[PDB]
């Protein structure tokens, strides 16, 4: 009942997939050698909004994996806790992205997307009632960005009724990865905007500097930072696994955050978090968690909100607490902090609790930024991509692939007219 | 042979409906077994458990309840908890996808979808029944869910039965400690429902319980379990009178006669005392002199509704334990002379006055413990007129350039009905304001 | 954050950070209580409390 | 230590003697003497058992006597009431029973 | 009918209080657990005028404890009967007067203040019919006297025609405890004076002489000292909670002993006095009883008894024993001490026989006057005062929280006049 599915596309969409199915078999009790060793009943009550069951007691993932380039599908295969996916899953061919997003939209994913869409369908048809889908992909890579939309569009068209959920690690002027970044994540947020219900944005850059500062760890790696991630979405579908006082699904989420369909870009954070050193010394209770939870630095996205004002944003707890405190504390944050919420919607805090938190721990908290400050994010980009194209510089592979240059004038000036009717609200006033 | 049927829908019902059962199961000694072994009595006592309780012909009593909830995480862990052999193994209705907190959804799409099942039960449950006096409704108006199934519920009953009266205990969102967004969109529309087709309706605001549990308890982290504790008493409060012996029996149809002067003024609000912890209570002396006193105390109210900004319309009292009647006359009478409480200029006797023996009972590991007397105030006054004041204040900023409209606009609810809630939750508000006129 | 660091070293030399390694340095060890707690509804209304005691 | 309670004082005190060896009396008892302490007698002297032959040579001194077989009666519920292995009673045991006795 | 209620502030009074009310207790045989086990009916005959009753049938002491600081009062319901008092009564502060009056009276005494007024006004309401209360503390505590104060003059003008008694502690020079005595001392003889109906002044210096000279213990201790203090008390209510020969309420000791509107100082004794080793000897009779009491060593005030004059003096003979001796040796005492006695009011001795005697002994005596001799108290008080006021030494504290030297100036001379005006019948003769 109420189950979903995941679409993991690109080297980074399996990558996150890969650390959060860990991260789940770990919650729930599966051993990859499937069987169940889980202790709790309650795990085994509701198993079945992640996993379908095989001959033989054998659990499987309705995960869906795809790629164009042959090693991340060896890779997460060869590696632990990979042998759970069904090779029936997989999907790939052999010629490569090369970070070219018409090479991933118009000329190979045409040819290959056939079979992938077929997977999806059979799978997502099996299970009785549907809630929604949570894709993983990246904006500024190769294959993410396109094969991941191509298939956004036919699922949402196909399905128009059930919600869906995203992944984008947007890239940000700091550390950079390609040079050609701002194309291809441009012209992602020109599609996805009209499809993509539900999206939670995810900056690397806050990854090092949150990685650094409040961890303080001398050598990170990919393996921390891909960690924290599976953390986060973990929690956002705690209460649709485990019983709770107050149950808040999917669907309970978007319909208290979203005001309008042209504002639904989300920012996410984790709690709580303590660095090697202090990890004994510091208590359990609401007061901590909540004063850690609104900081600046432990947010996910590179947007800082002390220059944005909130819209609306809910806290998804876990674990046993005090209500009375989880709403007091609520309250003192909003009234003592009006300055950074908008005044025309009274109550823009909402709460959630369940009643079994993550292994390891008495009580943790995921969070949910709608603010003003994402409009800082799209700006940079767009500042890049317009002295990118004024040249056209590197436009010819783009040019030679089918695509046009009307296209790309109608993506750069969809962002930057979403970017002013998202920013209007700050300054509007009742 | 007097019996009464009990309705239960959405979360916030659910688990206030948890609370009231087993409370309703201790009184009776009725273990969760589903047997009343008793002091080995079969057959020399009298015929109490019909209020609440069915014989089954052998042994076993099944509830008089139906549970209704489109998300099935809720009714399952009723359906696998403590209680799990006592109630109907099929009356327990669980849904398929949650309400989502949305009033389109819960009232015109997937709302129809599960209401013939509700019916069809009430109606062979209303078979068994021989002395139907009523309906007692639990419900929540903060949720979509809540206001919709709950609405629609409540208005097919009032075609298919009719006269027949309604009490319903709603659940309506804090004046400033509340956790939902879109809250208050729900309870107007919901209000529209319950406006002309609910008789008799208590609020039970949340905030109001924390302050009574904080002050008096005097605990300072409660949990969902205390508040759901002291609702199960009111309700087993206001209708104990039916089951036990009592010096003046007071039947749930003689409050339609007694409480509700006009038929459009039929919203109330409630109250408890006395309220004593099981640490300092037994060096408290509890008289009726000081226990009526206290039960008037504004902060003491189970609504965050200062009684002290608005007249007095009508008043209704039960007294328990061992009270002396003239003890009950008494304490009334410093009330009038009190300046402080002032009643309207068109309401002369304004104390309905009723007496029961029976004790409340204790569930052990509790907050409460045993009292020799108590008392339970129910009164319809003027000054609620605020409550709905401030929830009208929160739509019109939230509604003035259509916040969150089209998640309602798009499941199917048309955009003028908000116009009608408006002019229908004011034209309330209206009425009210003329009837604390003097004469 | 985005400087380097110009002192690497092996562990031992109190240099840099050095302090916060050790902190853990011993948690690598450090056990963690495992197994999940039994709920808010079954933990209040349970036998106890009913016309059992 | 502040009061000599390990010392074994001198048996006769010296009226000049400063020390304290824990025997003498805080004031809260001073102020409210056991009763009978004003004739040489302490209550600690009704819970020290003596034998019926030496019990009764007391009782017919007061001038309460009792014919033997009924004397002997009283005497065993006496007893019945001490509960104690030793045929000893408690002479004020016994006095609670001639209370309840006598009728 | 026409009972009181007991009232504590400071930390002098909790120490002292607790004593007295598990004096009162064991007479009547009121046992910690609040159920009654006494045996005659006159132990249930009057229990009203120190008892209420509640659920259950167990007596609680309408007593409001006061302090400002937590740490006594832990304690002291953590030390035997803490179990009977009402912690409904238990209301204090988180700071600390700092046994500094200025702290304690206008600062945050008054904050504070308010409780105990309200559950103090409350209390005297719930009574068929009240009579006055009785207040103990010390002027040596600069909390005690802050809130006490207060207390003592808020209710007067609360109450008008109520009997007010306070039995207040006068730090002579020989034992001193603070450096700040002097002055905390002097000012609250100010306000008390002219609103406080009656004052039974007690010095902890001639407490230790008794104790060590009549008991002839090698070492006594706060409970030694304080509980002869509540033997007095007892002895004060004795003729009112009990029937007796010659009745005599508290009012009615009031005009026995008053003979002029501002000479309401008191001094009283309590006998007899005996000691362990002393026990088994003395002969208790009226002969005996009588030669105790206008010894130096049976008043528990420092001044000399035979330092002035005795303006008029009251004994309530407790126990049974005839008076005929009884005024004989009234008579008898009056004639023998007539050069002592002031001459132009003659018939200054005052009789009354209660037959309820203390628990543990057969005759009971106390003695209550109004002597010349408290003269040389103020004195010894009043001249340390000049001295610290001439350099103003420690007078910057006061001024700190709103004092000023004018209001100091106007305290002495309302002192020093009324030493004066005293000592002004000292001198007269008809
Ligand atoms: N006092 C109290 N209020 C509750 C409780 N459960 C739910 N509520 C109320 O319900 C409101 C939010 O609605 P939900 O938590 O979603 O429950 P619901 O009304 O059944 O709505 P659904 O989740 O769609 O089923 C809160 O504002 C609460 O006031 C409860 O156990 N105690
Ligand atoms: N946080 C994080 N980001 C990654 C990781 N691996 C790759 N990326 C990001 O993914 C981007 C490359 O996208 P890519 O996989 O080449 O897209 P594709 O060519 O369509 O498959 C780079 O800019 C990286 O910042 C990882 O392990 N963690
Ligand atoms: N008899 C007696 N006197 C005391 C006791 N405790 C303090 N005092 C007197 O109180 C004076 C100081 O009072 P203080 O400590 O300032 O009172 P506080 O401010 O309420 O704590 C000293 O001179 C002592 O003689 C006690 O237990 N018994
Ligand atoms: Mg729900």
């Amino acid at each position: 009942m109420r189950e979903i599915v995941h679409i993991q596309g690109g080297q980074c969409g399996n990558q996150i997939g890969a650390k959060f199915w860990e991260v789940i078999s770990d919650e729930h009790g599966i051993d990859p050698t499937g069987t169940y060793h889980g202790d709790s009943d309650l795990q085994l009550e509701r198993i079945n909004v992640y996993y379908n069951e095989a001959t033989g007691g054998r659990y499987v993932p309705r995960a869906i994996l795809m790629d164009l380039e042959p090693g991340t599908m060896d890779s997460v295969r060869a590696g632990p806790f990979g042998q759970l996916f069904r090779p029936d899953n997989f999907v790939f061919g052999q010629t490569g992205a090369g970070n070219n997003w018409a090479k991933g939209h118009y000329t190979e994913g045409a040819e290959l997307i056939d079979s992938v869409l077929d997977v999806v369908r059979k799978e997502a048809e099996g299970c009785d009632c549907l809630q929604g889908f949570q894709i993983t992909h990246s904006l500024g890579g190769g294959t993410g960005s396109g094969m991941g939309t191509l298939l956004i569009s036919k699922v949402r068209e196909e399905y128009p009724d059930r919600i869906m959920e995203t992944f984008s690690v947007v890239p940000s002027p700091k550390v950079s990865d390609t040079v050609v970044e701002p194309y291809n994540a441009t012209l992602s947020v020109h599609q996805l905007v009209e499809n993509a219900d539900e999206c939670m944005v995810i900056d690397n850059e806050a990854l090092y500097d949150i990685c650094f500062r409040t961890l303080k760890l001398t050598t990170p790696t990919y393996g921390d930072l891909n960690h924290l991630v599976s953390a986060a979405m973990s929690g956002v579908t705690c209460c649709l696994r485990f019983p709770g006082q107050l149950n808040s699904d999917l669907r309970k989420l978007a319909v208290n955050l979203i005001p309008f369909p042209r504002l639904h870009f989300f920012m996410i954070g984790f709690a709580p978090l303590t660095s090697r050193g202090s990890q004994q010394y510091r208590a359990l209770t609401v007061p901590e968690l909540t004063q850690q939870m609104f900081d600046a630095k432990n947010m996910m996205c590179a947007a800082d909100p002390r220059h944005g004002r909130y819209l609306t944003a809910s806290a998804l707890f876990r674990g046993r607490m005090s209500t009375k405190e989880v709403d007091e504390q609520m309250l003192n944050v909003q009234n003592k902090n009006s300055s950074y919420f908008v005044e025309w919607i009274p109550n823009n805090i909402k709460s959630s609790i369940c009643d079994i938190p993550p292994k390891g721990l008495k009580m943790a908290v995921t969070f949910v930024g709608n603010s003003t400050a994402i409009q800082e994010m799209f700006k940079r980009v767009a500042e890049q991509f317009t002295a990118m194209f004024r040249r056209k510089a590197f436009l010819h592979w783009y040019t030679g692939e089918g695509m046009d240059e009307m296209e790309f004038t109608e993506a750069e000036s969809n962002m930057n007219d979403l970017v002013s009717e998202y920013q209007q609200y700050q300054d509007a006033t009742a | 042979m007097r019996e009464v049927i009990s309705i239960h829908v959405g979360q916030g019902g659910i688990q206030v409906g948890n609370a009231c059962w087993e409370l309703f199961c201790l009184e009776h000694g009725i273990q969760p077994d589903g047997q009343m072994p008793s002091d080995k009595t079969i057959g020399g006592g009298d015929d109490a458990f019909n209020t609440f309780f069915s014989e089954t012909g052998a042994g076993k009593h099944v509830p008089r309840a139906v549970f209704l909830d489109l998300e099935p995480t809720v009714i399952d862990e009723v359906r696998t908890g403590t209680y799990r052999q006592l109630f109907h193994p099929e009356q327990l209705i669980s849904g398929k996808e949650d309400a989502a907190n949305n009033f389109a959804r819960g009232h015109y799409t997937i709302g129809k979808e599960i209401v013939d099942l509700c019916l069809d039960r009430i109606r062979k449950l209303a078979d068994n029944c021989t002395g139907l006096q009523g309906f007692l409704v639990f419900n929540s108006v903060g949720g979509g869910t809540g206001s919709g199934l709950g609405s629609l519920l409540l208005e097919r009953l009032s075609v298919d039965y009719g006269k027949k009266s309604k009490l319903g205990f709603t659940i309506y969102p804090s004046p400033q400690v509340s956790t939902a967004v879109v809250e208050p969109y729900n309870s107007i529309l919901s209000t529209h429902s319950l406006l002309e087709h609910t008789d008799v309706a208590v609020m039970l605001d949340n905030e109001a319980i924390y302050d009574i549990c904080r002050r008096n308890l005097d605990i300072e982290r409660p949990t969902y379990t205390n508040l759901n504790r002291l609702i199960a008493q009111v309700i087993s409060s206001l209708t104990a009178s039916l089951r036990f012996d009592g010096a003046l029996n007071v039947d749930i149809t003689e409050f339609q006669t007694n409480l509700v002067p006009y038929p459009r003024i039929h919203f109330m609000l409630s109250s408890y005392a006395p309220i004593i912890s099981a640490e300092k209570a037994y060096h408290e002396q509890l008289s009726v002199a000081e226990i009526t006193n206290s039960a008037f105390e504004p902060a003491n109210m189970m609504a965050k509704c200062d009684p002290r900004h608005g007249k007095y319309m009508a008043c209704s009292m039960m007294y328990r334990g061992d009270v002396v009647p003239k003890d009950v006359n008494a304490s009334i009478a410093t009330i009038k002379t009190k300046r402080t409480i002032q009643f309207v200029d068109w309401c002369p006797t304004g104390f309905k006055v009723g007496i029961n023996y029976q004790p409340p009972t204790v569930v052990p590991g509790g907050d409460l413990a045993k009292v020799m007397r108590a008392v339970c105030m129910i009164s319809n006054s003027t000054a609620i007129a605020e409550v709905f004041s401030r929830l009208d204040h929160k739509f019109d900023l939230m509604y003035a350039k259509r916040a969150f409209v089209h998640w309602y606009v798009g499941e199917g609810m048309e955009e003028g009905e908000f116009s009608e809630a408006r002019e229908d939750l004011a034209a309330l508000e209206k009425d009210y304001e003329e009837v604390g006129i003097e004469t | 954050t985005i400087q380097d660091n110009v002192n690497k070293y092996r562990f031992g030399v109190l240099i840099g950070n050095f302090a916060e390694e050790k902190f853990g340095m011993d948690m690598a060890q450090r056990q963690i209580d495992e197994r999940l707690p039994n709920s808010t509804m079954k933990d209040s209304y349970g036998l106890k409390n009913s016309a059992l005691n | 230590p502040t009061i000599r309670n390990d010392i074994q004082k001198p048996l006769m005190k010296s009226i000049a003697d400063p020390n304290n060896y824990g025997d003498e009396k805080p004031a809260v008892n001073l102020l409210f003497p056991k009763k009978y302490d004003y004739m040489g007698v302490e209550q600690d002297d009704f819970k020290i058992k003596r034998h019926k032959y030496e019990i009764k040579d007391i009782f017919e001194k007061i001038g309460y006597k009792y014919k033997i077989g009924k004397f002997e009666g009283i005497f065993k519920r006496a007893q019945e009431i001490e509960n104690s292995t030793d045929n000893k009673v408690s002479c004020s045991s016994f006095l609670q029973a001639i209370q309840e006795m006598d009728h």
